[PDB]
């Protein structure tokens, strides 16, 4: 009898001051807010029902109305920022944190869910949820000897909410909150549920998306080997955040990059650099570009793992945004690599796909490619072999393209393209 | 990410 | 050098 009420009828029941009439109107509101087709969230808000729902959260003597109002508020909070703000403005944050201690599992789970929606709105509400003290009772729900004893959906909701507490930048989450959460994240990262694993990886990817000090907090917990293992998962929803975290880590110091290499990550990149999902190839190639921007011994590990032919492959054929990352990987490679490493790069056939990408109507990748050509010529000068490279570039049509770039509009494109020809093709 | 309960 | 990830 609570199906398809009007908002007016819901208001009538909630204003009735009959607890059972209030409970049924609240359930009717929950069912209204649970429909896929355009749930009347704004009409419920404008009816002034949020403070009433929040008040119902505190009725410990009537657990069903706590549950129904928590569910109704969860779905309002899952909407726009203005709709989430209406829930927060109703005082729902401390009420939901109090419900985390509920003896009813389905009620505390709803409070977990609601706080995840609120924290997921942005850094402001995230930090406000933290200031209200949500982390201690949330982590206390996971303080069991074995996570497998917890209900699966319950554990998935807790992991997701914890990930939203790790989410967003400007500012990043408070340092002490991250330290408080991380040991539980590491444990969730070893759980055997695919959705817990995915959301745990997402949380780690958020925490590593920052300066080296943030990356270091994660790396010192020793999770890089587990991240590398999850890099090899068959589930794309796990590989994607695991790869984002690995890529974030290698934006840090050479020592942090080395932890990724030491853990065996490069052995997965033959598959990642040919992955059918465009986003995986792009992320994997971007990651490779930050590894080839490392030390010469790290460039050498890329060589030993047979990854240069795979970089030649993505440069030859990939989505353009992936080919752009491949161009960066080559320019970084030639900028920091030894003469012998650069020679090997030419031997793998980098020149022709490099030249072909000078056709691209992207002024930055042209600058990137021209830089790599200069770097390769500089290594050819140290060998006295610039003539042979000049022949290679012309034979594949590269010099025709470089000379067309002399009439290019953007400045450093045509300055650099004349310097190449003036010096090596003249 | 926000999630409604359907 | 290293290139951190774009916000997009």
């Amino acid at each position: 009898g609570t199906v398809n009420w009007s908002v007016e009828d819901i208001v009538k029941g909630i204003n009735s001051n009959n607890l059972e009439s209030q409970l049924q109107a609240t359930q009717a509101a929950r069912k209204l807010l649970s429909r896929e087709k355009q749930p009347p969230i704004d009409n419920i808000i404008r009816a002034g029902l949020i403070p009433k729902f929040v008040s119902f959260l505190g009725k410990t003597d009537c657990s069903p109305i706590q549950f129904e109002s928590a569910w109704a508020l969860t779905n309002i909070a899952s909407g726009t920022s203005e709709q989430t703000k209406a829930v927060v403005d109703g005082g729902a944050i401390p009420a939901f944190i109090s419900l985390l201690a509920s003896p009813h599992a389905h009620i505390s789970e709803q409070a977990v869910w609601a706080l995840g929606n609120i924290a997921g709105d942005g850094s402001a509400f995230r930090d406000l949820v933290i200031k209200h003290g949500a982390i201690d009772p949330l982590l206390a729900l996971l303080a069991v000897p074995d996570l497998s004893t917890l209900a699966c959906g319950y554990l998935r909701n807790l992991t997701w909410t914890l990930s939203n507490l790790c989410r967003n930048k400007n500012p990043a989450p408070p340092l002490d909150a991250v330290e408080q959460i991380l040991p539980t994240l590491v444990r969730l990262l070893h759980h055997n549920d695919p959705e817990v694993l995915a959301d745990s990886c997402w949380a780690i990817s958020y925490l590593t998306d920052g300066p080296n000090e943030r990356i270091e907090m994660v790396v010192k917990k020793g999770v890089v080997p587990q991240l590398v293992k999850l890099l090899g998962a068959t589930e794309l929803p796990i590989v994607t955040p695991a790869l984002r975290a690995i890529g974030n880590i290698v934006t840090g110091t050479d020592e942090q990059t080395q932890k990724v290499i030491d853990a065996g990550a490069l052995a997965v990149f033959p598959s990642l650099l040919t992955n059918p999902k465009t986003n995986i190839q792009k992320e994997a190639t971007w990651t490779m570009s930050n590894i080839t921007a490392g030390r010469q011994d790290q460039i050498q590990q890329v060589v030993n793992h047979g990854l240069v032919p795979f970089l030649v492959g993505v440069l030859s054929k990939a989505d353009f945004k992936t080919q752009k990352e491949a161009a960066w990987a080559i320019t970084n490679y030639t900028s920091g690599g030894t003469v012998e490493q650069i020679v090997y790069l030419v031997h793998c056939g980098i020149i022709e796909p490099l030249m072909n990408l000078l056709s691209a109507k992207d002024t930055k990748i042209i600058q990137v490619i021209l830089d790599a050509i200069s770097n390769i010529f500089q290594a050819a000068e140290k060998l006295g072999e610039t003539e042979k490279l000049s022949i290679m570039i012309e034979e594949c049509g590269g010099l025709d393209k470089i000379e067309a770039l002399q009439r290019h509009e953007n400045e450093s494109v045509y300055k650099a393209s004349l310097n190449l020809i003036e010096k090596y093709f003249s | 990410e926000k999630r409604p309960r359907s």
